[PDB]
């Protein structure tokens, strides 16, 4: 009831973990090419 | 295939003890019952016809269906909060009768003759046992219904463990 | 206050037909009873005190106990699968008798005279209204009893709608 | 029944899905590091 109430925002806030994860890992990648095309260069 | 349904009333000529009636029919009273009074010694039984039903609603002009529903409140013990019904027997005649009483007089809701029966002990031991058959069933749908009661309880009980287990491994995530 | 039960049994005496055994007490049966028997038309009874049932006990050499105990599955109708009890009536003596049966042998368990009532009519009354009184009661503990259910099955059934309803919020 | 079997399977899905998105953002993050930690080595030895 109130357990469903907590157990639906602790997954939405899961899934949000996860975007997050990711959205950093996305960008982490764009600078290792960006690194990588640097190094080659 | 029948029902029964056992009473008690009290004969205007014999205030201070309890007689008891057993009204017994098919499906409905309106098809026929047969009626024994007894005293716990002797018993007197009679026979009522879905046409002595019909005839009696014609004679007191009342509609069909309100005078089979005023012979299930006296004789089923169903009587409402303005219902008074009043009883009588001869057991030298074995004659039957029963009135409604209203503010200042009353009406005949019912006559039947009730004979003496040559078996009396054999209609009070069957009498009784009907009651503790009764019981025995009675007990044994309590129990059935107490543990359907802890089935519900249980069923509810694991749907809050589910989600306080999975509240639990949410939070350790 | 006070307690009975009402049994049918059959008398080795009369076996053709049907007898009754009303058997009440205060607290617990070993505080003494009252037993009666009746056919429908006459009726025998008698009293059994505490010291007669303590009594009978130590003759027999049977624990106490497990002598009340066996008063019980005898005379309260509380015999479980592997028991079996006989019960013996003389209406010329109003002694009253009842063994157990056990696969190679049998013992008396009990024996009380029982006298013959002037009233039987107003016993059996009694005895009926007593009935009437318990039905009544037992009428009113299933209609509780089946609310009970009902309120239970509704709040389950709104409890899996909620689920249904959760695990379609947490799709979206 | 159907209901809680498929809530706990969200949740079993959710868990591996963060853990997984987990993995790979520390992946991402330690090889970026790693190149990093080349061309400061290596600007490091152009300095004077």
């Amino acid at each position: 009831g109130a357990s469903m109430d907590a157990i639906k925002k602790k997954m939405q806030m899961l899934k949000l973990d996860k975007e997050n994860a990711l959205d950093r890992a996305e960008q982490a990648e764009a600078d290792k090419d960006f690194y990588f095309g640097k190094l080659r260069n | 295939s029948g029902e029964r349904k056992i009473s008690r009333i009290h004969l205007v000529s014999e205030p201070s003890i309890t007689h008891f009636l057993q009204v017994s029919w098919e499906k409905t009273l309106e098809s026929g019952f047969v009626i024994t009074l007894t005293d716990g010694h002797s018993a007197w039984t009679g026979t009522v016809s879905e046409s002595e039903i019909s005839q009696e609603a014609d004679d007191m002009a009342m509609e069909k269906g309100k005078y089979v529903g005023e012979l299930r409140k006296a004789l089923l013990s169903g009587a409402g909060p303005a219902d008074v019904y009043t009883f009588n027997f001869s057991k030298e005649s074995c004659y039957f009768f029963f009135e409604k009483n209203l503010k200042d007089v009353s009406f005949r809701l019912g006559s039947f003759n009730l004979e003496k029966v040559e078996n009396p002990a054999e209609v009070i031991r069957e009498l009784i046992c009907y009651c503790l058959d009764t019981t025995a069933k009675n007990e044994k749908s309590i129990d059935d219904l107490e543990e359907k009661v802890a089935h519900a309880k249980e069923e509810n009980l694991n749907m809050h463990q589910m989600l306080d287990q999975t509240l639990l491994e949410l939070n350790n995530m």
